[PDB]
């Protein structure tokens, strides 16, 4: 059923699974028109489909042309997400297809179930977890590729960089969620933390800086503080 | 006007005949029901005084044979049977009528309730849903499960209603996933009406028979089927005008007839609120919406 605090280690077992987050698929800027009314302008979006055991991220870029001439875009966005996830699954060899897909928002359940009717043995699950994947567009290299896209495109990344050479997938996921939660709470502060020391760089083929083990401990501490303070900065404690 | 004689009444029982019902005491000199209108199906149903568990009964049409009821002390229930000897049967009935040992089907002349609840219900279709081909009448009880309930366990004793499943390949055309799920017209008109039922009369007949089994026996799978067949229409943007008008009348009489005190278990809040207030047909069921709002405004 639903994935929650009690069945957390299931994410790092050897059954292939994917998280799907649709919060960045349909993105708009809201603005005034010459007549003083309000309109929206769409901007490029993305589906965030992540294997939490390996770090493989299938980033399907959603170009604004997909919305042209369509109505009820926030409803369409869920079905488009389900269509693209289904297409990804069909594109993978049988032995790479997931056994479960976990959607971060419950409104994705019926769209995905209907698009996956051909795969009766792939379980579609919700989660009670407050997963921070909306903050993926605060990762500079991810935001850059989404905004530059001029057509539909899938781009593959490992969201863990090379961390799995040194740490387990449980620990890598915990670091990822702490970083992403930090970026969601105060993006400026979080980004200041990550880049303050110019001698630690981001490799061309990575998303995050090349911290030593000891430097990740300090970084992780700084991110908890940022969120620790921000659990009062708005909520006064 | 036809008659269903009873050999006797050895156990105390509430007997129903269509929407009517009367109590018979243990060993009371009761010998059946006369003046049954010809031209409709009918249901004769039972609830024992000592075990209200298991309401059960028989669907029948007196044009198809001479039927009577006889209690079986081994299986412990009132059983319907056919008498093939027509002269023996006429003789029995005439004796019981002369001794005035039969209740009269108590139809008020102004009253079209039974017709309105069974307009599209045919015995031939009942017998395909309830499979027992050696008999011309059909037994149903509170506990019998439906084919679809079994899929999710004895098949000979099942209600073979047409399976409806909105998240199924039958319901969803490849490449029309969002379209077919949010507007079920394809599934209603092509798959179900043109393909399976053939015409709307047979669809309405199964819908009416499911409601009646839900109401008279508390059969949960029948209630599920009734609501699914309503929801499939209401969730279709394109429905023939005559079908919507007839559906409004069908549901009006069903809601009118439902016992006020059974609404909590026989009416699904989600389906009805969706059908009357959100669906494509939210404005096409005026009669049904008015009776629902005046009789069960809590549910809504
Ligand atoms: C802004 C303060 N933090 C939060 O609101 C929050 C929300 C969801 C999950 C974790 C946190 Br720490």
């Amino acid at each position: 059923g639903a994935m929650n605090s009690s069945n957390y280690a299931e994410l790092f077992n050897n059954d292939i699974k994917l998280f799907v987050d649709d919060t960045n698929v349909y993105r708009v800027t809201v603005h005034k028109t010459f007549e003083g009314n309000v309109a929206t302008k769409a901007i490029n979006g993305c589906i965030f489909t992540l294997n939490p055991k390996t770090g493989h991220l299938f980033l399907k870029i959603i170009h604004t042309s997909v919305w042209a001439g369509q109505k009820r875009l926030s409803q369409l966005a869920k079905w488009k997400t389900a269509e693209e996830v289904s297409a990804l699954v069909r594109s993978l060899p049988k032995e790479e297809q997931p056994k479960q897909i976990i959607v971060t928002r419950k409104a994705m359940l019926d769209p995905l179930e209907v698009h996956m009717l051909d795969f009766p043995n792939i379980a579609i699950r919700p989660t009670e977890l407050r997963l921070p994947f909306s903050a993926a567009m605060s990762i500079d290299k991810l935001s850059d590729v989404v905004m530059k896209a001029t057509e539909p495109q899938m781009v593959l990344f490992n969201i863990y960089d090379d961390w799995l050479d040194r740490i387990s997938s449980y620990t890598a996921f915990s670091r990822l969620t702490l970083l992403l939660r930090a970026l969601k709470t105060n993006e400026e502060s979080a980004k200041m933390i990550l880049l303050s020391d110019p001698t630690i760089t981001i490799k061309s083929y990575h998303l995050w800086p090349s911290f030593t083990d000891e430097q990740w401990i300090t970084i992780e501490s700084q991110m908890r503080d940022l969120i620790l303070t921000e659990y009062g900065r708005k909520y006064n404690v | 006007m036809n008659t269903v004689p009873f050999t006797s009444a050895p156990i105390e029982v509430t007997i129903g005949i269509d929407q009517y019902s009367f109590n018979v005491k243990e060993n009371q000199p009761f010998h059946g029901i006369k003046d049954i209108p010809i031209g409709h199906v009918h249901v004769i149903h039972f609830q024992h005084a000592d075990n209200s568990s298991m309401r059960y009964g028989y669907w029948f049409d007196c044009r198809m044979g001479n039927f009577y009821i006889q209690y079986d002390p081994k299986d412990g229930l009132y059983k319907m049977m056919e008498e093939r000897d027509g002269a023996k049967f006429e003789n029995i009935v005439h004796n019981f009528k002369e001794r005035q040992m039969m209740v009269s089907y108590p139809k008020i002349d102004e009253d079209d309730t039974w017709y309105n609840l069974t307009e599209f219900v045919q015995m031939d279709k009942i017998r395909k849903i309830v499979r027992k081909d050696e008999n011309q009448f059909s037994y149903v009880d509170s506990s019998m499960t439906t084919v679809q309930e079994n899929e999710l366990s004895d098949p000979a004793h099942s209600l073979n209603y047409t399976v409806i499943n909105f998240k199924s390949r039958e319901a969803i055309r490849p490449g029309h996933e969002m379209e077919d799920f949010l507007d079920k017209s394809y599934y209603l008109n092509t798959v179900m009406l043109q393909g399976i039922f053939k015409n709307s009369s047979n669809y309405f007949g199964e819908l009416q028979f499911a409601f009646l089994n839900a109401m008279f026996f508390g059969n949960y799978g029948s209630s599920l089927q009734w609501h699914a067949m309503i929801e499939l229409i209401c969730s279709s943007a394109t429905v023939p005008k005559h079908m919507l008008d007839k559906l409004d009348e069908i549901l009006y009489y069903q809601i009118k007839t439902l016992p006020e005190q059974y609404s909590d278990i026989l009416l699904n809040e989600r389906v009805w609120n969706i059908c009357l207030y959100s669906s494509f047909q939210k404005n096409s069921l005026h009669n049904t919406e008015k009776i629902m709002e005046n009789k069960y405004p809590e549910l809504l």
